[PDB]
């Protein structure tokens, strides 16, 4: 039995924090 | 010159290879 | 000029398109950013480093994410030997009704990949037995990158940016890596196995829900505290114990069977757990060796600067001078980029060479397409952290090193007798290729002419007695462990040998690969390694030691490790760099790692077959390797889609041709040069300006590549394509062939 | 733009500024050889780095260097 | 049946809309991005 | 302006393109003491006139090379000038640069980009690490 | 002929003449005994 | 060079009438020219003979005739 | 002692193959002394093992012929290219081979480990590191 | 060193570093290279003398007579 479609929204919100992160370290490295 | 360092760990690795070799040919067990 | 790249005005002020290509291939080399200090390299570095690790754990995160959203673990834990684990699904929304049916399998409605990284094998050993856990492992990943990307985040504030001095502080970095990132981490995974691997194995549900008051042991902790040590190596797993269940399952947490679990054939659990518990002891230990704040451990500066042995005067360790070494590794991050590199080559090819012939995963040696799979990834792998070390040997040589503060050291003597060594490399290579090189070609002469038994056939009598040495008794030999009355066997002193017994059934077990028969065959395509080695080797220390000059061009140091030539003159200088020297060895690594994979594949097909003695009487001759190993294999990778249909083999059978397509597109950047194109691209020009209704007009004139950038990109499109041909053919001919 | 150093091996043997396809180096008076006379580059930023100048030099090693840089539009020797 | 690409794995519809907009619906807008960013004058 | 007839020449593809308009530009000009033929740089033969003779071209290399290899070392010719002109028509007169040819010496030319040593006595690049000096330009 | 005898002793005409005796040596030792292989030269015929 | 050139074509048509008379005295010498005259069909025209040393007279296929 | 190595002469594979064989001049003989002289594996075929004490003058001639052969050639050149030193022009006598100095040469290396030995003793053999040209470092 | 005497290079940077040339002459004026070195093998443009100064060079062996 495979996860349901609650866990891989759930999946989806939380990988937005790590996106955010990468975004502010990228930016924080061109500088 | 006799290189003393060079040929005593010479000696010191062609004797581990002469003892590798013996035990290789059934000489010692 | 332009603002991008933001940190070269001479590239951005370059009116043509190589300003953009240039800007991706510089990025990286901070050192030779605009108006960088050595604190800022070290600061942008540390970031970088916490954003290469971030990317690490999401992809771990997402391998687990997949596996536990469109795969079958569940599934595959009931029956290991018959399931074919599910790497992912697959939705290309241009595949016909015939590529959807074949690659619908494994037991799933929808077309899906099937796994070869052996992960599920790995998470199964480890004590992961549904999808749920593997999602919350996900999850868990997730928010370790998004930590890890803060932390690459904070560490670049003001108040955050570590000094210069704690960059440079040798002694307590290594202190820390040694006790607790190797040491804490290798003794946290032992009580992961404990705790939690072990029981789950014997059909005990141990999670974060009971961990808490679930012991490992019956005995407790008290058995550790009071001595009572051999409590914990009592009672282990019986020889008819079945993985996954108690049926036949033990009670210890620490023991030293030795050889395979006989059902899963792989290393017994108890084992890890105790070789990660020695070895966190040892790093611990390790780790207390050099002085950080409190006056006690060793100065590596001291060790290497000293003069005296007890009294008597020495030049240094070994007599060697040393001095003066330790501002050289510290000042330089080549230097420890190499070392870096170097052992984590080594590193990936005792992986290899030691996880095909002592499976450490449950099944995981009844997968002959994951162990070949791995076997070849890690190899490679090996070989360019290899070129990469020496690389950045070369780089060292003509960035950091300087010779005054180098002075009569040991690093000194090596650049002073180059020319020695570089001359003794290329007369090992010589030999080894002449030689090896004649007899491959007179027994294939002899074969050819129905002359077979007038082979030259060398029996490798030295590993075979290695091998019997460590306990195989099928060569005849009676020494060592292949002699039960041998010192070493009996361990007379203590009898202590409590390995032998497992150890010696694995050894002298014939269904698996721990120190397989070898012959002539396995001697003749050693010395061909060796030869690919050593010349490798050459063309690496050649461009390293001549980096930072020769006679051709005395002042080579003054420009740069990367510069396409010195011009027609002094009869030509072509590829004279250290960076050329590393592009030609790549393509000797390629080939070394070719013949190793290929060695190991054929070895390994004959096995599997059934049919060893086909590479025993065709490995000897060249054309034995041309036909029964390529032209025989490659039928079912080439039958993957024909003109009465396509079967799961497609996909291989296409990458089979994209590689050879990517190889043949390599050759055009490699044997064609500049000028040709320039002209091309000049009169290209041209034509643009003069056709009407072509409003378009480059912003950034279009020159021909580089000279370097061309030999950069005909490398990596040689190197691709090498790769992706040699996975397509390995995966499609062992599992399109097996199960 | 590329960069063309002389160094005080020159023998003034004017082969270098002879060599020269866009009109980079001249000939200086000098003091420190025979012929009283050096190279020189007041006119690099037309050096397109042929290196036929090194070709040229006949001293050993070269005394005359090129060194190439930032990349221009004529140091490319583009005609567009 | 097997005549299209299905899923019977959680929220199938997935695939079905990331695939087009990440392989040919969303990269020539961040080639455009890139090739903006590339080409801004100092 | 700079004066001088055009030589005969019924058009090719070698010619000026846009960066002669928008970037830079190149005239050289020269005297003949008679009607005669020449190779163009950018391929086809010309015909340079008896007068004084002006000529457009794209690079320094072509005015360069067509003054060396073909007005002195052939035609015998040495008064040639080579000037760049500039879009919004400011030229200057590059070569010779102060009517002498570079190859025969000239006092008041200044030493230009000269190092006092020998080339193998460059420093390390170790040495100047961070320091944003090139072994070549040390001191 | 003594410009004849000097270009006999070229480099290459003294290679071939070398490697056309070596040849004819080796052709000559496989003719008379074929099949000589480590472990039975200067053996006597079973 | 013109007298060079007319030279140079006379040794290579020299060198064309010996590769010529070759390949005839082959096919009149180590031939099977008359086996296959009387059976074209059935007989595999062969004119090169190996000799016997190395084992490369396996090369001497059975060519009919 | 090595066990899977057998004389080919007891070898059925080997004695398969001795039959199976054609009869010609490149058979017949170097069989009979494959049979009666090599050791043969499972796969019928001889093989040569480093691993007897007996038949060491099976490995040690081949190995000292040839090192006698090499060292014979490698002398000659080495002598011929010394005396070719002192002449005016010693590419001369690299393009145009100088019969007598090639004899000569030749007859002295017939002895060329002898005369080895007396130049290493007497340091003729190398030259000093100090008197050869090499790179900058 | 003068006219006639063989000498040992000692610029590192020369295609003759350690290896033997001759003098050929030697300039009087103050000029910073005086000494003119002829050697027996071309270097890699094909040229076979140069210019040093006198610590560049060691005398290995005086001139004839
Ligand atoms: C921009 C704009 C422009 C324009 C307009 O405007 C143009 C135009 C022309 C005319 C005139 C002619 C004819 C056409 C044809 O046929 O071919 C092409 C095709 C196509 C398709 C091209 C393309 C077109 C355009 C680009 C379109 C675009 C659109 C898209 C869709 C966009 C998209 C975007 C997104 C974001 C991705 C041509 C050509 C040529 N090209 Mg050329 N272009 C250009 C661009 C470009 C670039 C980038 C490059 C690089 C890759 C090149 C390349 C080339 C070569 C090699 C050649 C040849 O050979 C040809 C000729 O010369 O002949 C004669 N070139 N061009
Ligand atoms: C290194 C690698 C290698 C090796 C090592 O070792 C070898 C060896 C072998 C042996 C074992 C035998 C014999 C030995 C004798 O002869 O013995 C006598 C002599 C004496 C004892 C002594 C002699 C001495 C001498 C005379 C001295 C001189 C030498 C010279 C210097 C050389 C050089 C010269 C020139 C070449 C001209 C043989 C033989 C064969 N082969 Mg074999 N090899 C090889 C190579 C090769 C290649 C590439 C190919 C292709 C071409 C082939 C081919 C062939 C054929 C067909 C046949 C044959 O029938 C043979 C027989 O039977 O088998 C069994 N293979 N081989
Ligand atoms: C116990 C304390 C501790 C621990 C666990 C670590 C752990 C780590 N440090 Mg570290 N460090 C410490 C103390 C510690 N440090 C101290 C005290 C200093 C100052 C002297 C530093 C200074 C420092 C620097 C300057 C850098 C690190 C980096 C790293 C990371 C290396 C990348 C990685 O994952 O390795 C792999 C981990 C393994 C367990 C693999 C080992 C397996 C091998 C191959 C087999 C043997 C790693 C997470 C790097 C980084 O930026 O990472 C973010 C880096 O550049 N450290
Ligand atoms: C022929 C050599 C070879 C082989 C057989 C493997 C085998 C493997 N690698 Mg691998 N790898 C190799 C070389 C190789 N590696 C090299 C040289 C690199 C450095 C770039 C990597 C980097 C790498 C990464 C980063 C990952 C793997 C992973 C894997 C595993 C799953 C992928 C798979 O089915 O096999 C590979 C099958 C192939 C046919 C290889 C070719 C694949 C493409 C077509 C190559 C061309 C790339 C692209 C199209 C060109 C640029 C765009 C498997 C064990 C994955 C893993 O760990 O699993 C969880 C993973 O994430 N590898
Ligand atoms: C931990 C490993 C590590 C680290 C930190 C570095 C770090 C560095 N290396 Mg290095 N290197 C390594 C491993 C490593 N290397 C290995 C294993 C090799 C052997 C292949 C090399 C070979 C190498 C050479 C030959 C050179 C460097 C250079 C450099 C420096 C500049 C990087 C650069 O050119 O810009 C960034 C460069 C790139 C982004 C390269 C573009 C990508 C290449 C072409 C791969 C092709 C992409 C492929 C299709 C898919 C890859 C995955 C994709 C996601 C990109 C930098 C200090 C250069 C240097 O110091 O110059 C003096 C240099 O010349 N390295
Ligand atoms: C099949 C392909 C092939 C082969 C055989 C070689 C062979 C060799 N390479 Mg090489 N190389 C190749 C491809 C190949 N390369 C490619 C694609 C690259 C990438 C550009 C390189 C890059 C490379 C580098 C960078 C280096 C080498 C080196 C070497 C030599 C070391 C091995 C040796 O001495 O063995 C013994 C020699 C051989 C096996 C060569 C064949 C000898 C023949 C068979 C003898 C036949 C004699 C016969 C009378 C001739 C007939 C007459 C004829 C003249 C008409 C050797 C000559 C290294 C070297 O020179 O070290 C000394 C070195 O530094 N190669
Ligand atoms: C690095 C990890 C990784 C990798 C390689 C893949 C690979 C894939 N995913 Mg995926 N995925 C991941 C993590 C990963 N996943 C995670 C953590 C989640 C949960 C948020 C998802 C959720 C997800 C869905 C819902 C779907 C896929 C799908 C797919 C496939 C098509 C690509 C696509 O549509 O992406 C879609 C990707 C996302 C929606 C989010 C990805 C988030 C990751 C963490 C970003 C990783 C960025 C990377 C590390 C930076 C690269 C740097 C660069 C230098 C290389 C492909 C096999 C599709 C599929 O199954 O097709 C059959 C699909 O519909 N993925
Ligand atoms: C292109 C010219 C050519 C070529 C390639 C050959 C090639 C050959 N000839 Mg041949 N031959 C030629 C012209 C040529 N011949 C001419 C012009 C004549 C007439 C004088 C001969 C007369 C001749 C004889 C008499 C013999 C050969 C033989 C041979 C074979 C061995 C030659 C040898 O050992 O040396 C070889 C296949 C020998 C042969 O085939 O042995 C069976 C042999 O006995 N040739
Ligand atoms: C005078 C003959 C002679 C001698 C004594 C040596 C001696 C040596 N060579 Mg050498 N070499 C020679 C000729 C010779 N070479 C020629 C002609 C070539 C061009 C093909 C080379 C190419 C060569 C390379 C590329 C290398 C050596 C190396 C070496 C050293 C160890 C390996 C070895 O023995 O070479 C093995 C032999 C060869 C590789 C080929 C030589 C075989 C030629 C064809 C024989 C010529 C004989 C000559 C014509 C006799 C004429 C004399 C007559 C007038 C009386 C050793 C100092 C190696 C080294 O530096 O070791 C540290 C190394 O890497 N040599
Ligand atoms: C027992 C045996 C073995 C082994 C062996 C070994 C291991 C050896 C070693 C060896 C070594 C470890 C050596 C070393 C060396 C060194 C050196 C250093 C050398 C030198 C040389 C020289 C110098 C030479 C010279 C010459 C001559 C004499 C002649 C010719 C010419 C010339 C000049 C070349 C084997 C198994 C194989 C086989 C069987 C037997
Ligand atoms: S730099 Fe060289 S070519 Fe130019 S004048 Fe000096 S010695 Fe002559």
């Amino acid at each position: 039995m495979n996860i349901s479609d609650t866990q891989v929204f759930v999946a989806l919100v939380v990988a937005l924090l790590p996106g955010l992160l990468a975004f502010r370290l990228a930016t924080e490295l061109y500088k | 010159a006799p290189f003393p360092f060079r040929t005593i760990v010479s000696l010191i690795l062609l004797a581990g290879n002469i003892l590798v070799a013996a035990i290789y040919f059934h000489i010692i067990n | 000029a332009t603002k991008f790249p933001k940190f070269s005005q001479d590239l951005a002020q370059d009116p043509t398109t190589r300003r953009i290509w240039y800007a991706m291939a510089t990025a990286h080399d901070f050192e030779l950013h605009d108006g960088m200090t050595e604190e800022n390299l070290y600061q942008k570095i540390f970031a970088s480093h916490f954003g290469h690790l971030a990317i690490i754990f999401l992809w771990a995160s997402g391998v687990l994410f997949h596996v536990a959203w469109q795969g079958n673990f569940e599934q595959w834990i009931k029956d290991p030997l018959n399931v074919r684990p599910i790497a992912h699904a697959i939705w290309d929304a241009q595949f016909g009704p015939p590529a959807i049916e074949a690659f619908t399998r494994a037991g799933a409605t929808n077309p899906v990949d099937i796994c070869y990284s052996g992960v599920y094998h790995w998470w199964y050993t480890i004590g992961m037995r549904t999808n749920n856990e593997l999602y919350v492992g996900a999850i868990f990943l997730l928010l370790l990158a998004a930590l890890f990307l803060f932390a690459g985040w904070l560490h670049l504030q003001p108040r955050y940016r570590p000094t210069l001095g704690w960059f440079k502080s040798a002694e307590p970095r290594l202190n820390h890596h040694l006790a607790g990132l190797f040491g804490v981490s290798s003794l946290a995974w032992a009580a992961h196995l404990i705790h939690v691997a072990i029981p789950e194995s014997r059909g005990q549900h141990v999670g974060w829900d009971n961990f808490l008051f679930t012991p490992p042991h019956p005995a407790g902790l008290g058995a550790f505290f009071t001595g009572n040590w051999s409590a914990y190596a009592q009672n282990p797993d019986t020889a008819q114990h079945v993985f996954n269940s108690s049926q036949g399952a033990g009670t210890a947490i620490l023991t030293f069977l030795g050889g395979f679990h006989p059902q899963t054939q792989s290393l017994w659990l108890t084992d890890m757990a105790h070789h990660h518990v020695a070895i966190a002891v040892l790093f611990i230990i390790a780790g207390h060796m050099y002085r950080t704040n409190w006056g006690i451990g060793h100065s590596i500066k001291e060790m290497l600067n000293s003069k005296s042995f007890f009294g008597a005067k020495v030049e240094g360790p070994f007599n060697l001078p040393h001095q003066g070494l330790y501002d050289t590794i510290n000042n330089s991050l080549h230097f420890q980029l190499s070392f870096a590199l170097a052992a984590l080559g080594v590193a990936s090819s005792l992986t290899a060479q030691h996880m095909y012939s002592m499976p450490p995963y449950a099944f995981i040696g009844q997968d002959f397409t994951t162990q070949a799979a791995l076997y070849t990834h890690h190899q490679y792998i090996a070989g360019f952290l290899m070129v990469g070390a020496f690389s950045h040997a070369g780089i060292f040589w003509i960035r950091d090193y300087d010779p005054e503060q180098n002075k009569g050291n040991v690093l000194d003597r090596m650049l002073r007798h180059k020319e020695a060594i570089i001359s003794h490399l290329s007369w090992v290579s010589l030999f080894l290729g002449f030689h090896t090189l004649g007899l491959y070609v007179h027994n294939d002469v002899e074969v050819a002419f129905g002359a077979a038994e007038k082979q030259v056939l060398i029996e490798p009598v030295f590993a075979q007695f290695i091998q019997a040495a460590h306990g195989k008794a099928l060569y005849g030999f009676n020494t060592l462990l292949s002699n039960p009355d041998s010192i070493a066997s009996t361990a007379w002193p203590n009898h202590a040998n409590v390995w032998l017994p497992g150890w010696l059934d694995a050894v002298n077990n014939t269904t698996n690969s721990l120190f397989l028969t070898i012959g002539p065959g396995d001697f003749y395509v050693h010395h061909a390694i060796a030869l690919g080695l050593h010349v490798t080797t050459l063309v690496l220390v050649k461009g390293a030691l001549d980096a930072r000059g020769s006679k051709l061009m005395p002042d080579k140091k003054d420009f740069g490790y990367a510069f396409p030539c010195d011009g027609p003159g002094r009869g030509g200088t072509c590829d004279i760099s250290a960076w050329d020297a590393s592009y030609l060895a790549v393509f000797w690594m390629l080939n070394t790692l070719g013949w190793v994979t290929f060695y190991w594949h054929w070895k390994h097909l004959a096995i599997w077959e059934g049919n060893i003695a086909q590479f025993n009487e065709s490995s000897t001759y060249l054309m034995g390797w041309f036909r029964d190993y390529l032209w025989l294999h490659s039928a079912q990778l080439i039958n993957g889609y024909n003109p009465y249909g396509t079967n799961s083999l497609a996909i291989w059978s296409w990458m089979f041709l994209w590689g050879h397509l990517a190889w043949a597109v390599s050759f055009m950047f490699l044997i064609t040069w500049r000028g040709y194109w320039q002209e091309l691209i000049e009169t290209l020009v041209w034509a643009h300006e003069k056709t009407p209704l072509s409003f378009g007009y480059w912003r950034d004139k279009p020159v021909a590549l580089s000279i370097v950038q061309a030999r950069l990109v005909g490398l990596t499109h040689f190197t691709v394509g090498y790769i992706a041909t040699y996975g397509a053919f390995l995966i499609a001919s062992t599992a399109g062939k097996f199960g | 733009s590329h960069t063309v150093k002389i160094y005080d091996t020159c023998i003034g043997c004017t082969q270098c500024v002879r060599a020269c396809p866009t009109d980079v180096l001249e000939m200086v008076p000098w003091d420190g050889c025979k012929a009283a006379q050096i190279a020189s580059s007041p006119r690099t930023e037309d050096c397109v780095g042929c290196k036929r100048c090194e070709t040229a030099c006949p001293t050993d090693f070269l005394s005359i260097r090129v060194y190439l840089g930032a990349e221009t539009t004529r140091s490319m020797g583009l005609a567009y | 049946d097997m005549t299209q690409l299905t899923g019977s794995y959680a929220a199938s519809w997935l695939p079905w809309i990331m695939i087009p907009l990440i392989f040919y619906i969303l990269p020539f807008p961040v080639f455009a991005l890139i090739f903006i960013w590339i080409e801004k004058e100092a | 302006t700079l004066e001088g007839q055009t030589p005969i020449f019924g058009g090719g593809t070698g010619g000026l393109l846009t960066k002669a308009e928008r970037e830079e530009k190149y005239v050289i000009t020269w005297t003949s003491p008679k009607e005669q033929v020449f190779e163009m740089p950018t391929g086809g033969s010309a015909i340079m006139r008896q007068g004084k003779n002006k000529l457009e071209i794209a690079r320094k290399e072509y005015g360069i090379a067509l003054g060396g290899q073909q007005l002195r070392a052939k035609f015998k010719i040495n008064d040639y000038k080579i000037y760049r002109v500039y879009p919004n028509g400011e030229t200057q007169m590059i070569h010779p640069a102060d009517g002498v040819f570079p190859e025969k010496v000239n006092q008041g030319r200044p030493k230009v980009r000269y190092v006092d040593r020998n080339i193998g006595s460059n420093p390390s690049p170790a040495k100047l690490k961070f320091s944003g000096v090139q072994p070549y330009d040390a001191p | 002929m003594q410009h004849v005898f000097k270009y006999l002793t070229l480099a290459p005409v003294m290679a071939t003449f070398t490697m056309v005796a070596l040849s004819v040596v080796l052709i000559m030792l496989q003719i008379w005994f074929p099949g000589l292989q480590y472990g039975t030269y200067f053996k006597p015929t079973p | 060079i013109s007298r060079k050139i007319f030279a140079a074509h006379f040794g290579h048509l020299a060198v064309i009438f010996i590769w010529l008379s070759g390949m005839y005295f082959h096919g009149a010498k180590f031939s099977n020219f008359e086996a296959w005259m009387a059976n074209p069909t059935g007989v595999k025209p062969s004119a090169q003979v190996v000799w016997s040393l190395v084992g490369q007279d396996i090369l001497n296929a059975d060519v009919g005739g | 002692a090595n066990s899977t190595l057998v004389p080919c002469s007891k070898s059925p594979a080997f004695q398969a193959r001795m039959k199976n064989a054609p009869d010609t001049y490149y058979f017949n003989k170097p069989f009979k002394a494959y049979a009666k002289y090599e050791l043969c594996g499972t796969d019928g075929l001889p093989h040569l093992p480093l691993d007897r004490l007996d038949r060491a003058t099976d490995v040690l001639v081949p190995i000292g012929l040839f090192l006698y052969v090499a060292g014979f050639i490698g002398w000659s050149g080495r002598s011929y290219l010394r005396a070719t030193k002192s002449a005016s022009d010693p590419e001369m006598k690299e393009i145009f081979i100088d019969l007598p100095l090639a004899l000569q040469s030749i007859s002295k290396a017939v002895l060329w480990p002898l005369l080895a030995l007396q130049e290493f003793l007497s340091g003729d053999l190398t030259a000093r590191d100090e008197e050869i040209p090499i790179s900058p470092r | 060193v003068e006219r006639g005497s063989k000498v040992r290079i000692l610029r590192r940077e020369s295609y003759w570093y350690q290896d033997v040339g001759l003098v050929a002459s030697v300039d009087k004026s103050g000029i910073k290279y005086p000494v003119i070195v002829r050697f027996d093998k071309v270097n890699y443009a094909g040229v076979n003398t140069n210019n040093f100064a006198d610590f560049e060079l060691l005398e290995i062996e005086k001139p004839k007579a």
